[PDB]
RNA sequence: GGCCUGCU
RNA sequence: AGUAGAAACAAGGCC
C-alpha cells in the first residue's frame, strides 16, 4: 500500500512525514495506515496554513 | 644495632601500621612491549580450565569453541570451569525468593533506562576498538565513524537518536550481504564480504595492562568492540539496579559505604550469636575469576531475571552474552625479533603467527603458539569458554551475594551458617556453628557451593580466623575499620590538569583524607607545605621574593615588583600561600578576594582572555586566566591519518555556529532529529518574526534576512 | 643535509 | 656496555 501514500501525496509532505515516522520510531513497513494518517493530517494541516 | 622497621609490629598491632607494608612510593611495574605473549597465555589457560567441556563449531564466524558448562563435576580442587545450570538457576531461584520482588522491580527500572536512553552516551566511555580502522580510537571518534559506515551502506534507523535504535542498525548490519568502508591510505573502498565483518563485529582487542600494583606478572586487558557496547550498556544498567536493592553487594557503592555495610554485617553476626557460638571470618579471595565466569552463565542468568516481561526487553538484554559466546580476542601487537650477528630487528604483526614458522621462538612461546594455533581463525583466537577483564562485574557480583545467601539457614538446614559481603573477586565470609567440627562442615560447604556455581575460592590466599581482626579489598578492619593511608598516598602530586585546578584539586585532596583516612593535623599541615612546594616547583611560579632563575620568573618577579597588596596574588603568580587547616575548604580565588588589587583582580578574572576554556573527583574550581587547556601531541601528522584534523576542525566550526544559534546547546544536550542546517534556518526565521512582531527589528532588516534564508535553503535542497 | 613527532 | 625483566629501550617515519 506504499504506492497510495507515496503518490497521492506531495513528495514534500511524504518527506516530511517520513521524518516524523523516523522521530517517533516506528518503521512504515509494518504501521502503513499510521504512515497514511500521518501524512493525510500534515496535508490537512498544510492546507489550512496556506494561502493566507 | 641492625634497624629493621618489620620488627615494630611485635608491639604495634599489624592492622594499625599497616600503612608501613605498602610500598606505594615507587613507580609501579610497567609494561615494556607487546601483550601479545599474555593474551596467548589467557587463551590457552581459559582452554585448560575448560578441556573436558563439549567442543563445537561455530556455524557464522567459522571458529571452534568450547562449551563447558553442564560439564563433569570437578573431581580436584584445581580451578574448574564447569558451571552446573540448575546449580545457578537454584542459587537464582532463592536469592529471588529471599528478596521478594527484586527482579520486577529491576526488570521496571532497567525498561525505562533502555526505551529513554541516546545514542550519546555511548561516548561517554574509555578506548574501545573501532571495527573500520583496526586500531583503538576513543569513544566518540569510533562510534562517528561506526554511524557515519552504517549511514553510507543503507542503515539508518539510528537517525532517530535512541540507543535501541542504533543497537536495532547494529543487528540488521549482520545480516547485510556485504558491507564495505571507505578508510583512507586519496581514499580506497574497502568492502568486507559477510562472514568478515562478523569477526570484525566481535573481536575484542588486548593491550597489556599498565600501572598495576601488587603483582610481579604483567596482565592482559581487552577492549570491546563498538557493537557490543550497548548491550553490554544494558546489562550493566539491569545488574546495577539488581546490586543497588542487595544487602550484601558492595559493588555498586563508595568506599564508606563498604565500610558501612561490612560494618554493619560483622555486628549482626557476632553480636548477635550466644556465648556458645563460635564465629569465624574468612578474608578469601577467589582465583582466576574472569578465566571461569562462562557467558553462558550470565545468559542462564538474563533470561531467569526476565521472567514475564516483554519480549523485546528480554531479547534486547539477551543480546550481549550472546555476543560475548561468540568472541574472538584479537591477539595484540605481535612479537619482535633481534639480529645480534647482523645487528638488525624486526617486527612481526600477530596475524602472522599462524603461519610463521616456529624456528625463531624460545622454548616457551613455541609451546604457547603450537597451543593456540588451532583456534586462530584471520588472525584471532576463539575466546568463548570465558571473559577477557570485568566488562560484567555486576552480574558476577550479583551470582556472588546468590551463593552468600544461599546460607541463610533456611537454605543450609543445619545448625551451622554464613553470611557476609561479595565485591566482584573479593568476599568475606562469616561462619558460624556450635562447635569447631561445625565450622569446618560450614566452609566446605560453602567451598563446594562455590565450585559448584563456577568460581573457585584461592586457597593460597585465604585464611579463616575467629571473628574481629579480618581485610576485605584492602579495608583492614579490627574492632573497627582502621585507616591505611598508603593506599591515598599517589593522589597528593600536583594533578597535572592546570594551575587553579591543580591547586582546587590538590587542598580538596587533603581535606578529603583528614576526613577519611585519619589523616592528622600537623601531618595535614606538612602534607600542604610539601603540596605547594611541588606545586611552585612544577609551575614555575616561586613567591617573586626569591632570586630563582627560571623561564618564567622574570615577570612573576616583574608583576610582584607591580603589585601593592602583595599579599594577594595567587600562588600560581607568585603570591604568599595563606591556606592553612582551617581554609582546605575555600577555593584560593575566592579566599584572597578581601586582600586583592583592584587592577589585579580585573585582569585576573576577565572573560574577555583567551585562556578560560569554558569550563570541561570533584575539585571546586573559580573561572580564571590559569584555567588554560595543556596541548596536544600533535603525532598524527606524521602518519597517514592526516586528514581527520581536518574534519576535526571543520566539525568544531560547525558546532560553535550552532552553539552560537541555540545558546543550551551546550548546557544540555541538543535533542532533535531534524539536520543542522533546518534547525538552523527555522530557529532564524522565528527569531526575525518575533522581532519584527514586537522587537527591534524593521522591515527592511526582515526582508534581508528570509531572503538569505530562502537562499539558504535553496543551496540545501541542491 | 632539510621537514615532521616525544602517549598514536 | 647500560636500563630492564617473561619484552622492550639503547631513536622512528617520509622524501
Amino acid at each position: 500500500m506504499e504506492d497510495f501514500v507515496r503518490q497521492c501525496f506531495n513528495p514534500m509532505i511524504v518527506e516530511l512525514a517520513e521524518k516524523a515516522m523516523k522521530e517517533y520510531g516506528e518503521d512504515l513497513k509494518i504501521e502503513t495506515n499510521k504512515f497514511a494518517a500521518i501524512c493525510t493530517h500534515l496535508e490537512v494541516c498544510f492546507m489550512y496554513s496556506d494561502f493566507h | 644495632m641492625d634497624v629493621n622497621p618489620t620488627l615494630l609490629f611485635l608491639k604495634v598491632p599489624a592492622q594499625n601500621a599497616i600503612s608501613t607494608t605498602f610500598p606505594y612510593t615507587g613507580d609501579p611495574p610497567y609494561s615494556h612491549g607487546t601483550g601479545t605473549g599474555y593474551t596467548m597465555d589467557t587463551v590457552n589457560r581459559t582452554h585448560q580450565y575448560s578441556e573436558k567441556g563439549r567442543w563445537t563449531t561455530n556455524t557464522e564466524t567459522g571458529a571452534p569453541q568450547l562449551n563447558p558448562i553442564d560439564g563433569p563435576l570437578p573431581e580436584d580442587n584445581e580451578p574448574s570451569g564447569y558451571a552446573q545450570t540448575d546449580c545457578v538457576l537454584e542459587a537464582m531461584a532463592f536469592l529471588e525468593e529471599s528478596h521478594p520482588g527484586i527482579f520486577e522491580n529491576s526488570c521496571l527500572e532497567t525498561m525505562e533506562v533502555v526505551q529513554q536512553t541516546r545514542v550519546d552516551k555511548l561516548t561517554q566511555g574509555r578506548q574501545t576498538y573501532d571495527w573500520t580502522l583496526n586500531r583503538n580510537q576513543p569513544a566518540a571518534t569510533a562510534l562517528a565513524n561506526t554511524i557515519e559506515v552504517f549511514r553510507s551502506n543503507g542503515l539508518t534507523a539510528n537517525e532517530s537518536g535512541r540507543l535501541i535504535d542504533f543497537l536495532k542498525d547494529v543487528m540488521e548490519s549482520m545480516d547485510k550481504e556485504e558491507m564495505e568502508i571507505t578508510t583512507h591510505f586519496g581514499k580506497k573502498k574497502q568492502r568486507l564480504n559477510k562472514r568478515s565483518y562478523l569477526i570484525r563485529a566481535l573481536t575484542l582487542n588486548t593491550m597489556t595492562k599498565d600501572a598495576e600494583r601488587g603483582k610481579l606478572k604483567r596482565r592482559a586487558i581487552a577492549t570491546p568492540g563498538m557493537q557490543i557496547r550497548g548491550f553490554v550498556y544494558f546489562v550493566e544498567t539491569l545488574a546495577r539496579s539488581i546490586c543497588e536493592k542487595l544487602e550484601q553487594s558492595g559493588l555498586p557503592v563508595g568506599g564508606n559505604e563498604k565500610k558501612a555495610k561490612l560494618a554493619n554485617v560483622v555486628r549482626k553476626m557476632m553480636t548477635n550469636s550466644q556465648d556458645t557460638e563460635l564465629s569465624f571470618t574468612i578474608t578469601g579471595d577467589n582465583t582466576k575469576w574472569n578465566e571461569n565466569q562462562n557467558p553462558r552463565m550470565f545468559l542462564a542468568m538474563i533470561t531467569y531475571i526476565t521472567r514475564n516481561q516483554p519480549e523485546w526487553f528480554r531479547n534486547v538484554l539477551s543480546i550481549a552474552p550472546i555476543m560475548f559466546s561468540n568472541k574472538m580476542a584479537r591477539l595484540g601487537k605481535g612479537y619482535m625479533f633481534e639480529s645480534k650477528s647482523m645487528k638488525l630487528r624486526t617486527q612481526i604483526p600477530a596475524e602472522m603467527l599462524a603461519s610463521i614458522d616456529l624456528k625463531y621462538f624460545n622454548d616457551s612461546t613455541r609451546k604457547k603458539i603450537e597451543k593456540i594455533r588451532p583456534l586462530l581463525i584471520d588472525g584471532t583466537a576463539s575466546l568463548s569458554p570465558g571473559m577477557m577483564m570485568g566488562m560484567f562485574n555486576m552480574l558476577s557480583t550479583v551470582l556472588g551475594v546468590s551463593i552468600l545467601n544461599l546460607g541463610q539457614k533456611r537454605y543450609t538446614k543445619t545448625t551451622y551458617w554464613w553470611d557476609g559481603l561479595q565485591s566482584s573477586d573479593d568476599f568475606a565470609l562469616i561462619v558460624n556453628a556450635p562447635n569447631h567440627e561445625g565450622i569446618q562442615a560450614g566452609v566446605d560447604r560453602f567451598y563446594r557451593t562455590c565450585k559448584l556455581l563456577g568460581i573457585n575460592m584461592s586457597k593460597k590466599k585465604s585464611y579463616i580466623n575467629r571473628t574481629g581482626t579480618f581485610e576485605f579489598t584492602s579495608f583492614f578492619y579490627r574492632y573497627g575499620f582502621v585507616a591505611n593511608f598508603s593506599m591515598e598516598l599517589p593522589s597528593f602530586g600536583v594533578s597535572g590538569i592546570n594551575e587553579s585546578a591543580d591547586m582546587s584539586i590538590g587542598v580538596t585532596v587533603i581535606k578529603n583524607n583528614m576526613i577519611n583516612n585519619d589523616l592528622g593535623p600537623a601531618t595535614a599541615q606538612m602534607a600542604l607545605q610539601l603540596f605547594i612546594k611541588d606545586y611552585r616547583y612544577t609551575y614555575r611560579c616561586h613567591r617573586g621574593d626569591t632570586q630563582i632563575q627560571t623561564r618564567r620568573s622574570f615577570e612573576i618577579k616583574k608583576l610582584w615588583e607591580q603589585t601593592r597588596s602583595k599579599a594577594g596574588l595567587l600562588v600560581s603568580d607568585g603570591g604568599p600561600n595563606l591556606y592553612n587547616i582551617r581554609n582546605l575548604h575555600i577555593p584560593e580565588v575566592c579566599l584572597k578576594w578581601e586582600l586583592m588589587d583592584e587592577d589585579y583582580q580585573g585582569r585576573l578574572c576577565n572573560p574577555l582572555n583567551p585562556f578560560v576554556s569554558h569550563k570541561e573527583m570533584e575539585y571546586d574550581a573559580v573561572a580564571t586566566t590559569h584555567s588554560w587547556i595543556p596541548k596536544r601531541n600533535r603525532s598524527i601528522l606524521n602518519t597517514s591519518q592526516r586528514g581527520i584534523l581536518e574534519d576535526e576542525q571543520m566539525y568544531q566550526k560547525c558546532c560553535n555556529l550552532f552553539e552560537k544559534f541555540f545558546p543550551s546547546s551546550s548546557y544540555r544536550r541538543p535533542v532533535g532529529i531534524s539536520s543542522m542546517v533546518e534547525a538552523m534556518v527555522s530557529r532564524a526565521r522565528i527569531d526575525a518574526r518575533i522581532d519584527f512582531e514586537s522587537g527591534r527589528i524593521k522591515k527592511e532588516e526582515f526582508a534581508e534576512i528570509m531572503k538569505i534564508c530562502s537562499t539558504i535553503e535553496e543551496l540545501r535542497r541542491q
